[PDB]
RNA sequence: CCCCACUAUGCUUAGCCCUAAACCUCAACAGUUAAAUCAACAAAACUGCUCGCCAGAACACUACGAGCCACAGCUUAAAACUCAAA
């Protein structure tokens, strides 16, 4: 017919899908560094996915290790341990003005 | 050195000190802001009682214990006779979310005693005790 | 009671103020929900109020979000007006 | 109670309800200035009128 | 199947934590568990104190077994440990190496609901 | 021999450009609010950017400049809407003057 | 209603009781978004098929009968007189 015509296709544009920090990785209860870098240093308390930037299959993830390596004995409960301070920051929370 | 905010670690090797004492050896103001009364006891870093002031101890009753002036003259005492047991420095660990919480905290200062850090221990229970039925007002 | 002391909502103070110590702690507590969470727990709130309150403020939520995502978009247009007299 | 004996914590006193009574003063005039304000409802409420949510059709 | 026994240990000398490791990995294999690995994690101040056989605990041996056992040794095991006097915590879980990560596309951005209010006029 | 409107659509600027996010584009000043320059740069809707600090003066009616496009029309629809909301313009970022 | 104290009770075990605004007051399954969109409000309007249920108010979550570990209980559930409303 005419050559001009557009054509029935997927977007070529299309920007692949944006991924978790952690998408991908394996979150174990024993890796208190990592899931330390959820917990608020002076309260311990975990952070909502809105701070954390998780998806809800890693927030999952996240809170089960937590839970599970705080009654194990490897992760403190009510203030996040002081060696894993210095750790990157990767959670969007100020706490200073 | 930048300043941090987050206490020293004890058993670190850290260069802070008050008076030629480390952290671990400030003694302690512990703070009972509750929402009829606040209680104030200073200790040593061993847990020796060193002064004790309530808005109860200074004169107050009823319903102006419960009142931020009244934690305020709690603290000055308290500080009075700390500092004749030779306190200057102190940590506070205010638990309670009473009116004299940020008063006492003052009374201590107006007294003599200079404040190196603030710590909050009021009780939150995990899940706990059944608190007492809501008031119809 | 069986963890470590004075590393728990534990704010130093630097040069004597007090004051901006004692804020930090303050907004500490309040951004972590403990401010809120401990006046909640002064009285029982039975169960049937405590999931109407939950709904309450998590429709208050989108609705704030929603309303200021809102302004934010539309602030650019508060520029005078180009066509003045038109 | 000899106001002699307590000339400055008075003189204190009286500065600081002196500067409680003018920032009262101030602050009532920025409050409607809104020079410290985000925006004024009143001038955040003509940019909605003129761009009105639509729940209809139309 | 195959289960991850997290394992703290009270701080005592090198002969006597050997000494219990053997006694707890021959609990194991009593109960018919094949034990495949033993780690030691290190010796370390524990996130709390642990009161454990009428005893205060400051610090622990972090150890890991790795072992496969009938789903009946679990439960046998864990009264094991309870009654072991230089066991301050031990706890059996299902090996996480067991669970496969399912694949992950990314994140699938969700849209502000719409017809949840018909269009009539208000 | 007469052009159809499929062929003018497929060799256009505007469609062989792409999507317009992070796109440089040169853009006229047509019309100057105080500070504010509007600015068409062969889209639908005009962008209107602030005048620079530096070299303020050299923007005048007329005067071509560089842009970087974010968005050919700013809409979003919000809670409750049946449509999107359009404020009727472009979004994009004022680089600079443009010279030969 | 407010303050204090304290019991049954809230817990566990073993048996009962079988009731809630047990309501998201919106039945299950299948399907549609076009025509007439549509009393009002609420959570837009409908089709096919099936079961359950409803037929002025009040009397009445009642009486009697029957069943039930229920004995001041539960379920099923009327009539007479009365009203022009509800
Ligand atoms: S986005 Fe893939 S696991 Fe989080
Ligand atoms: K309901
Ligand atoms: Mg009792
Ligand atoms: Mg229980
Ligand atoms: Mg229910
Ligand atoms: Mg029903
Ligand atoms: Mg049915
Ligand atoms: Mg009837
Ligand atoms: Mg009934
Ligand atoms: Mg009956
Ligand atoms: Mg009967």
């Amino acid at each position: 017919s005419n050559e001009d015509l557009p054509i029935s296709m997927e977007n070529p544009y299309k920007e692949p899908l944006k991924k978790c920090i952690l998408c991908g990785k394996h979150v174990d209860y024993k890796n208190v560094q990592l899931l330390s870098q959820f917990v608020s240093p002076f309260t311990g308390c975990i952070y909502g996915r809105h701070i954390t930037g998780l998806c809800g299959k890693k927030q999952k993830e996240i809170t089960k290790a937590i839970k599970r390596a705080q009654i194990m004995g490897f992760m403190p409960v009510t203030y996040k341990d002081p060696a894993y301070l210095k750790d990157p920051k990767v959670c969007n929370i100020r706490y200073r003005e | 050195t930048k300043f941090s905010i987050y206490p020293p670690i004890p058993g670190e090797e850290s260069s802070l000190r008050w008076a030629g004492k480390k952290f671990e050896e400030i003694p302690i103001a512990h703070i009972k802001a509750s929402h009829n009364n606040t209680q104030i006891q200073v200790v040593s870093a061993s847990n020796e009682p060193l002064a004790f002031a309530s808005c109860g101890t200074e004169g107050f009753r009823n319903a102006k214990k419960g009142t931020g002036i009244a934690a305020q003259t709690a603290g000055i005492a308290a500080a009075a006779r700390a500092k004749q047991k030779g306190v200057i420095h102190i940590r506070v660990v205010v638990k309670g979310l009473g009116p004299g919480r940020l008063s006492a905290m003052h009374g201590l200062i107006m007294g003599g005693l200079e404040v190196i850090s603030i710590t909050d221990n009021t009780p939150i229970p995990h899940x706990g005790c059944r608190p007492r039925k809501a008031r119809k007002l | 009671a069986k963890h470590l002391k004075f590393i728990a909502r534990t704010v130093m103070v630097q040069e004597g103020n007090v004051e901006s110590a004692y804020r930090t702690l303050n907004r500490i507590l309040t951004m972590d929900g403990l401010i809120e969470d401990i006046k909640h727990r002064r009285y029982y709130e039975k169960p049937c109020r405590r999931r109407q309150r939950e709904s309450y403020e998590r429709c208050r939520r989108i609705y704030n979000m929603e309303m200021a995502r809102k302004i934010n978009f539309l602030m650019r247009k508060n520029r005078a007006d180009p066509w003045q007299g038109c | 109670f000899r106001d002699d004996a307590c000339r400055k914590e008075i003189q204190g006193f009286l500065d600081c309800a002196a500067r409680a009574q003018e920032a009262r003063k101030m602050r009532s005039i920025q409050e409607t200035l809104g020079e410290s304000g985000s925006l004024l409802p009143n001038k955040l409420n003509k940019l909605l009128q003129r761009f009105p949510n639509k729940p209809y059709l139309s | 199947p195959r289960y991850e026994l997290a394992l703290i240990l009270k701080a005592m000398q090198r002969p006597e934590t050997a000494a219990t490791l053997k006694r707890t990995i021959e609990a194991l294999m009593d109960r018919g568990a094949i034990v495949r690995d033993l780690e030691n994690l290190g010796e370390r101040a524990l996130p709390y104190r642990i009161s454990a056989h009428s005893q205060q605990h400051n610090r622990g041996g972090y150890f890991l077994v790795d072992f496969y056992a009938p789903t009946a040794a679990v439960e046998s095991m864990v009264e094991h440990l309870s009654r072991d006097i230089d066991v301050i915590r031990g706890n059996i879980v299902k090996h996480p190496l067991t669970q496969e990560l399912k694949e992950c596309e990314g994140i699938v951005p969700v849209p502000l609901a719409e017809k949840l209010y018909s269009t009539k006029k208000r | 021999n007469v052009e159809s409107f499929a062929s003018m659509l497929r060799h256009s600027p505007l469609t062989q450009m792409g999507p317009a996010k992070d796109k440089l584009v040169i853009g006229r000043i047509f019309h100057i609010v105080e500070n504010d320059l509007y600015i068409d740069f062969g889209g639908k809707f005009h962008c209107v950017c602030r005048r620079p600090e530096v070299d303020g003066e050299k923007y005048q009616k007329g005067t071509r400049v560089r842009l970087r496009l974010l968005d050919l029309e700013l809409t979003s629809r919000f809670l409750g809407a049946t449509t999107d909301t359009t404020v009727l313009e472009a979004n994009a970022v004022l680089l600079g003057i443009q010279e030969s």
